[PDB]
RNA sequence: CCCGUCGCUCCUACCGAUUGAAUGGUCCGGUGAAGUGUUCGGAUCGCGGUCGCGAGAAGUCCAUUGAACCUUAUCAUUUAGAGGAAGGAGAAGUCGUAACAAGGUUUCCGUAGGUGAACCUGCGGAAGGAUCAUUG
RNA sequence: UCCGCCGGCACCUUAUGAGAAAUCAAAGUCUUUGGGUUCCGGGGGGAGUAUGGUCGCAAGGCUGAAACUUAAAGGAAUUGAC
RNA sequence: GCGGUAAUUCCAGCUCCAAUAGCGUAUAUUUAAGUUGUUGCAGUUAAAAAGCUCGUAGUUGGACCUUGGGCCGGCAUCGUUACUUUGAAGAAAUUAGAGUGCUCAAAGCAAGCCAUCGCUCUGGAUACAUUAGCAUGGGAUAACAUCAUAGGAU
RNA sequence: UACCUGGUUGAUCCUGCCAGUAGUCAUAUGCUUGUCUCAAAGAUUAAGCCAUGCAUGUGCAAGUAUGAACCAAUGAACUGUGAAACUGCGAAUGGCUCAUUAAAUCAGUUAUAGUUUGUUUGAUGGUACGUACUCGGAUAACCGUAGUAAUUCUAGAGCUAAUACGUGCAACAAACCCCGACUGGGCGCAUUUAUUAGAUAUGAUCCGAUGAUUCAUGAUAACUCGACGGAUCGCACGGCCGCCGGCGACGCAUCAUUCAAAUUUCUGCCCUAUCAACUUUCGAUGGUAGGAUAGGGGCCUACCAUGGUGGUGACGGGUGACGGAGAAUUAGGGUUCGAUUCCGGAGAGGGAGCCUGAGAAACGGCUACCACAUCCAAGGAAGGCAGCAGGCGCGCAAAUUACCCAAUCCUGACACGGGGAGGUAGUGACAAUAAAUAACAAUACCGGG
């Protein structure tokens, strides 16, 4: 099947390596999973050595993301897949990789903010007396404050959805967001 | 090549394990055990080999199976059992306690100690470092594993294990001025002090001891094994101690021709 | 596998290189002859075991007196000597190994001893008394003629106690003669 | 002593018209079994409330590993071949005498031409020459 | 014309040198074997031939085998014979 | 090389010779072979100096720089190598080699002794193992760049 | 034993080779062969083809007995042994061979801070709650209806078990993090992601490890349709008024260890230049981001750059080339060999694909194609001796279709079964060791002091 061998390949030196031993099972390879953004999610269970498993997601619908900045992490829907850094097919097929560019509706996110921070965007004494402190301190990104009324926030996926059977990442804040939103408007 | 291999053949054997060459085609593979399988002496080589308490590959099985074995405090009846240094091989009934020792020509001895000795034994120290809930645990070299150590204890350290209640009685630092027994290489078996320790960043700490006798030789960082604080060993060694080069090992045995016979 | 492969074995003569030599072939046939032997091979294996005890001695001649590697066995070598009788007392140096011969070889030989001890008529009778099971070394019964005695037992071979010329019965022709003469 | 052409016999190798022949290998191309993953599918089975859930075979779709066969080309090995032609060996020879003596034209190199064969001749060179020498 | 120095082409005498010898003042300082470096030979034929490669208008040049055959071919000197 | 009417060489008898329970023959290859030559061959005439010069890589490169000096746990940050010493790690088997009277030997790793309800803690040594790698001391002989715009040291 | 001898000439001194001389754990062969010990043995040619028989199965007190089984017993579940069968484990070791393979395997030396690991040893398992005095449905052996020429080919019916399969109380806490009633949710262990602590080295002031890490680890927010968190077996019976309790067996998870593998660093290999440039559009060298893997990596995909090796021999070709430890001969240096019992690699006629499993691209496992070849009732069925023995063929060239687990060891649930591994006998002038085939006297004959 697949293999993982230099057998196959070249030398550094440009000269063609012949074969003395068959393909071995210790360096197979496998089948890509193709992760789609689809509402009818599927995990399929692999065994691999060792007697393991891996988990090959093979459509999936929410995914766990955190806001690094408040540090809250919140379980919500991707929407979209809008960018992706490797093949500009795999945006137009819409599959769920690793460092691809998502949406994720940011209702969990606004309710989360509204019941922590006291402001909606987008109770006798202890609660107002340490609302104001949380308050004091609060700052938001004009960027990241536009994309609450539209209801999606661009995202970044962080694992493997292939490999772990799951679709997790981070909401996209400072330096990164803008390179991408630069590359995202047109 | 496929997988594991559960055959040892003769000729593939350990040198310590001094076997006949015309004995067989195979020797006895050691078990998965404590101790790394070509630093062990498994039980079959100890009933046979070393006592004459057994004769073959069928007794050494009818006298482990009455559970007459009881290494490092426990029954053992695996008969490739790997006891590989300083073990504990208590014989019951006849009253036999073993520590397995190191003779100077690396062979493997069965030092009798005394039945009161033999209820304690000592362990060189692997990394000491944080296990799961941020519990410290000991690992030492033997496959033993104990949590919660005293802090002062750190790695290549010894440490005097009890057996019927298991915890660290004392140890002993790694540092200069310690005795010192080496366990590994050509240097096997020969006790000294260690009188400087070298270092060299990526690999290969290097050790310098010095004889009794006034001899020195070096050896790696591992093959040693602290035995007592300063210069009094905590345990009886088993005889010489020194490396006894082979002219004066002729001198003995001409010293022995002309006394004791002296005809 | 076969373990009994693993068992070491080797060869004991040489041959010579010139096969055709007058004088070579007199002193083999003179040296044959009166040490009683029954080929050159037999006098080629002793030739071969004093070269290889003779490299021996050279090469540890070669190093230094101080190296521990020549004293050791140094001494063994001439333990062994002074053990087998070839060396005298009064040559306890390195350098008399060296000047060692075939005849101090073939004169240690138990059949050579036979004969020189007075129990032979000759070193020919010495081998057939040996090869028929009339010596003994010590206690032992020995019938191999090239037996190389020892210093510590050249004072025990005698005839055996089983032997007729050590106190035994008569042998079979004594026998059948007693019965013929019996009736 | 000795050289070559020619005539006879045997042995080895070479060139050689046949788009030779056979064998194995590789690249490209076409067909492409079977397995593996995926899509749809739903023979049937179990349970639940005369209503749902779960398992699930045949089949099918795409991708992938890819045996195997079928042409072309190419590489490597052995061999047939009319005819030509080259060496060697052979106690049978024919024709001369090229070399060894100043070998009867001193001998030999490079080059060019010529003739039955050794060979001859033109030009330049050498002594391994038959001269170590003409202050006469 | 005489003396001396450096450089060159040679020549004469003699080994205490070398070499199979002829002979050589270098062809010496070599079994008492080693200053540095390039090319190049391995018994005589087949043979500087076959073929491939390559330069040339060509004649040709550089590189360059094998099967097979053979007990000698050869160097220097010596005594005869011519 | 022998045999062409006297055969020391063929065919046989006698006698003798060499090895001897071993000997002959054929292939392959080690020696012999200093006829592959680093140790250690050759090149005027025996086979073998290129027609001659230039020329990069390679190989090879003048001399110069510590000697008198007798005695005899810290803590740094540093020219790099070759060479040489010492150490370590280093599979066994084979080889060399210590012990050991398998009746000897090739072997084996056994055994030996008072004459025991046993002992010798019985022994089951020790070397070498290119090169490459790791570490310690030495700095003679060698190779690299470093050497005067001070952009040097304190 | 650091060695030479014959052959060019009328004779001499050389160069130079031909021939002679000795060894080969080196193969044939020829003649001969009494004894003891020790031993190679279808490698070379064909990794060519195979009749036949065996070479891998396995039961302890301790998973599951109602044989319509045996041995004993005499209203109780069983309450002795136990065939068969389900379940678990093994068959990835060993054995055989050297075809492919020339920095490739392999040797010495490295690295995993780049990974997986049944097993053995040591340590460690608080969150299920939303019948627990113990839950559910099947099924084998068994019994009886069969099909087919046929095979450990196959279909129906009736019973019955689990440490098989599938559900489910998981039994009883604490600490902490969040949202919060005015003066409740989360939280075992495991998975994935993100934030954060892991210090220097308010007076008095905890905090590991490496040469080296955002490391070991801790807290936090969440996430997952989580084969996890004992519905299991043997022996002994006891102490507290129904309560409690011992010594074991098997099993699940995490970490460390052992058994290992995979990949990897540096250096090192025979002949050839009549092999001088090779590799790259389609991976060749590098970068970025992914995919896949147990894991690093052009291992694969998208995009980008034009690089990588070579007279210090790349690339290509030959090998009657597996590599090494080693073998023969050896003054020293050296030359030649290394299929074979020890280590590593590769293969099961030739290629390819894969299931199970901790471990296989396994062939005494499957699926397909190619080449052979086997019965057959002509519809179909089953194949792999480079395992042991044996046969054909090929050749100059290589033995018994024997006995046994007694030894060495390995494997299984296991002290107990099994082992063509291994040992024992048979053939054996491969090689090698010791060693008979007569010794003495008299007489006859002949010599020397
Ligand atoms: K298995
Ligand atoms: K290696
Ligand atoms: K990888
Ligand atoms: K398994
Ligand atoms: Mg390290
Ligand atoms: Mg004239
Ligand atoms: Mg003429
Ligand atoms: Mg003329
Ligand atoms: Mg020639
Ligand atoms: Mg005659
Ligand atoms: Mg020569
Ligand atoms: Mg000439
Ligand atoms: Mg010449
Ligand atoms: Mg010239
Ligand atoms: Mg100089
Ligand atoms: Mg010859
Ligand atoms: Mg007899
Ligand atoms: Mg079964
Ligand atoms: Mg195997
Ligand atoms: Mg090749
Ligand atoms: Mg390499
Ligand atoms: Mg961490
Ligand atoms: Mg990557
Ligand atoms: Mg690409
Ligand atoms: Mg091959
Ligand atoms: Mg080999
Ligand atoms: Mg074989
Ligand atoms: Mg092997
Ligand atoms: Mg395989
Ligand atoms: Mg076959
Ligand atoms: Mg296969
Ligand atoms: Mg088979
Ligand atoms: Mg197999
Ligand atoms: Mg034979």
């Amino acid at each position: 099947g697949i293999s993982r061998d230099s057998m196959h390949k070249r030398r550094a030196t440009g000269g063609k390596q012949k074969a003395w031993r068959k393909k071995r099972k210790y360096e197979l390879g496998r089948q890509p999973a193709n992760t789609k953004l689809s509402s009818n999610k599927t995990v399929r269970r692999v065994r691999v050595r060792g007697g393991n498993v891996k988990w090959r997601a093979l459509r999936l619908d929410t995914g766990n993301f955190s806001w690094g900045s408040e540090a809250v992490t919140r379980k919500t829907r991707l929407l979209d897949v809008v960018y992706n850094s490797s093949n500009n097919e795999l945006v137009r097929t819409q599959t769920l990789v690793k460092n691809a560019i998502v949406q994720v509706d940011a209702a969990p996110f606004k309710q989360w903010y509204l019941t922590h921070y006291g402001v909606e965007i987008g109770k006798s004494n202890n609660v107002q007396r340490k609302l104001e402190k949380r308050q004091q301190g609060r700052t938001l990104d004009s960027h990241i404050e536009e994309q609450f009324s539209g209801g999606r926030l661009l995202a970044c996926i962080s694992s493997r959805p292939g490999q772990c059977g799951r679709a997790d990442g981070y909401i996209l804040e400072g330096k990164e967001l803008e390179f991408y939103m630069r590359k995202l408007q047109k | 090549a496929r997988g594991l291999k559960k055959h040892l053949k003769r000729l593939n054997a350990p040198s310590h394990w001094m076997l006949d060459k015309l004995g067989g085609a195979f020797a006895p593979k050691p078990s998965s055990g404590p101790h790394k399988a070509r630093e062990c002496l498994p039980l079959i080589l100890i009933l046979r080999n070393r006592l004459k308490y057994a004769l073959t590959y069928r007794e050494v099985q009818s006298i482990l199976m009455q559970r007459h074995i009881m290494v490092d405090g426990k029954v053992r009846t695996d008969k490739t059992y790997p006891a590989g240094f300083m073990d504990i091989i208590s014989i019951p009934k006849t009253g036999e306690n073993y520590r397995l020792l190191y003779d100077t020509k690396g062979r493997f001895r069965l030092h009798s100690v005394r039945d009161e000795d033999a209820k304690f034994k000592l362990c060189k120290v692997r990394s000491v470092q944080f296990g799961q809930k941020g519990i410290p645990y000991l690992n030492t070299y033997d496959g033993r594993t104990i949590r919660y150590p005293d802090p002062l204890i750190k790695a290549n350290d010894t440490i005097k294990l009890d057996l019927e209640t298991n915890k660290i009685v004392d140890f002993i630092k790694f540092d200069v001025g310690n005795v010192v027994m080496v366990t590994g290489g050509r240097n096997t078996g020969r006790v000294g002090v260690i009188k400087n320790r070298e270092k060299h960043k990526g690999t290969f700490e290097t050790i310098h001891v010095e004889d009794a006798q006034g001899h020195q030789f070096a050896t790696r960082l591992g093959n040693v094994f602290t035995i007592g604080k300063g210069t009094k060993p905590w345990v009886s060694l088993p005889k010489g101690k020194g490396i006894k080069l082979t002219i004066i090992e002729e001198q003995r045995k001409r010293d022995a021709a002309a006394q004791a016979a002296a005809k | 596998v076969h373990v009994n492969f693993y068992r070491n074995y080797g060869k004991t003569f040489k041959k010579p290189r010139r096969p055709y030599e007058k004088e070579r072939l007199d002193a083999e046939l003179k040296l044959v002859g009166e040490y009683g032997l029954r080929c050159k091979r037999e006098l080629w294996r002793v030739q071969y075991a004093l070269s290889r005890i003779r490299n021996a001695a050279r090469h540890l001649l070669t190093l230094d007196e101080k190296n521990p590697r020549r004293i050791f066995e140094g001494a063994a070598l001439l333990r062994r000597m002074n053990r087998y009788g070839l060396l005298a007392e009064g040559q306890d140096k390195l350098d008399y190994v060296l000047a060692l011969t075939a005849e101090n070889f073939l004169a240690r030989r138990l059949q050579t001893l036979v004969f020189k001890a007075g129990m032979a008529k000759s070193i020919h009778h010495a081998r057939v008394l040996i090869r028929q099971r009339h010596i003994r070394v010590g206690r032992q019964i020995v019938n191999v003629p090239s037996f190389m005695v020892r210093v510590e037992s050249e004072k025990h071979i005698d005839f055996s106690l089983t032997s007729p010329f050590g106190g035994g019965p008569a042998g079979r022709v004594k026998r059948k003669n007693q019965k013929k003469a019996s009736g």
